[PDB]
Formats: C-alpha cells, structure tokens, sequence
C-alpha cells in the first residue's frame, strides 16, 4: 500500500539525516514530495 | 527619507520559508542602483518591472519578504512554479509584479556539522495561494490512520529542517532570498525611485 510505502521512505531520510548524510536526507525529502503530491 | 532596505538585506537574522518574513517599505526613497550593484547577488529577476528602470518608478507601496532556501529551489520563488517551495512554503501569484533577489550565504548559514536552524514545510494537504504563510505545526495525517496530535505511522510533523553543511554542493547551500513587490494601488505613490520625477 501507499501508506506502508510513504512511512518507510519517511524513515530513509530521517535516518540518512542522522548518519551525516545530509544531501542525501534533503533530496529524499525531494522525492517524498514528489511521490505524494501524484494526484 | 531613505528606505531602510538595510534592514531587510544587510539584517543577521533571517526567517525560515515556511515563516517568511515580511516588512513594509513605505515613504521613503529607494535607489535600486544600490542594489542593482552586485553585492553579491546570484539572482536578481524581476517581473512585470523592467531591473533598470527601478529607479525611475514609483509604487502604492512596497513589501519585502525575506527567508532561506536551498539553491536548487530558488528557481520555485517565481511566478507560475511548483515544488516543495512554492507549493507549501512561499507562493507568487502570476500577475506578479516586483522582484526577486538571492545570494549564496553558505558562509553564513551554514555551521560546522550542520546548521539545521531553518525549516521548510513537507506536507501539506493544499497548495498556498498567492503570498498565503503558513506556520501550523499540527501533525500531519498522510493516512487513515488518525494521529490524535502525536508523530507515529503516518503522522509526520510537518516541518523538516535543512542539513546546512559547509560541504554542501552550492545546490544544497543557503540562500538568502529577498522578495520585493511592488503594489500598484489606486493611490499616491508613496515610494519612488531616486531618479523619478517626485512623482
Ligand atoms: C549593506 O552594507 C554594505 C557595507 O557597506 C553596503 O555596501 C551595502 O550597500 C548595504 N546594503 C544595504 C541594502 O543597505
């Protein structure tokens, strides 16, 4: 379902923030706006 | 009278996006040579206003709206553009009438290990309108599931911060963005620039 897949993706760039990956934390928030906003 | 844009481009503090700041510019007199002189200005556009003519013009009155974003998303503080900017943090309307300056503050905004002092909204369930600010930090429902005001599944707090480092690539830098809109009120003009007429 969406809602799973949403949740994980959410946890990805939390965690990529705390490992010091902060580029990689700020385009998977990039990604996470483009996967909700399909309508 | 001189308009105190010092304050706006030359202040220490600047706000988050989702929390622009706005400051009203009115009687005075503004020379936009001063800033149409590079003190460094990566961006500098304007719309419906030709840039050289600034100081030949008068306006109703001036707002000027300040706030940090990344580099990739400076291109978004402009008339008719989507994404995470200007969809849920700062919107241009299309009829749009004034300008839009930035410049690098990677020497300013960014701290060693991370400067994570400036915040975007991530979710929201509408677009903004036209110079709408939103600064609700109520838990976002992405689901069906219902959130009860806690983060859980689904339920995010709808702000992240920026992983301003100084080895960010000049994509993922601050900026610091200063809008000015020039309003065309059926009313006497109350700033001019410092070449016009007295008009
Ligand atoms: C900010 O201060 C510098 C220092 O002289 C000056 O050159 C610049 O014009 C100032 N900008 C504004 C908007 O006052």
């Amino acid at each position: 379902d969406k809602e799973w897949i949403l949740q994980k993706i959410y946890e990805i760039m939390r965690r990529l923030d705390e490992e010091g990956h902060a580029e990689a934390s700020m385009r998977v928030s990039d990604l996470i706006y483009e996967f909700m906003k399909k309508d | 009278n001189l308009c105190p844009f010092g304050e706006v481009f030359n202040a220490t503090r600047f706000a988050s996006v989702y929390a622009w700041n706005r400051k009203r510019i009115s009687n005075c007199v503004a020379d936009y040579s001063v800033l149409y002189n590079s003190a460094s200005f990566s961006t500098f556009k304007c719309y419906g206003v030709s840039p050289t003519k600034l100081n030949d013009l008068c306006f109703t009155n001036v707002y000027a709206d300040s706030f940090v974003i990344r580099g990739d998303e400076v291109r978004q503080i402009a008339p008719g553009q989507t994404g995470k900017i200007a969809d849920y943090n700062y919107k241009l309307p299309d009829d749009f009438t004034g300008c839009v300056i930035a410049w690098n503050s990677n020497n300013l905004d960014s701290k060693v290990g991370g400067n994570y002092n400036y915040l975007y909204r991530l979710f929201r369930k509408s677009n903004l309108k036209p110079f709408e600010r939103d600064i609700s930090t109520e838990i976002y429902q992405a689901g069906s599931t219902p959130c009860n005001g806690v983060e859980g599944f689904n339920c995010y707090f709808p702000l992240q911060s920026y992983g301003f480092q100084p080895t960010n690539g000049v994509g993922y830098q601050p900026y610091r963005v200063v809008v000015l809109s020039f309003e065309l009120l059926h009313a006497p003009a109350t700033v001019c620039g410092s070449n016009s007429e007295n008009l």
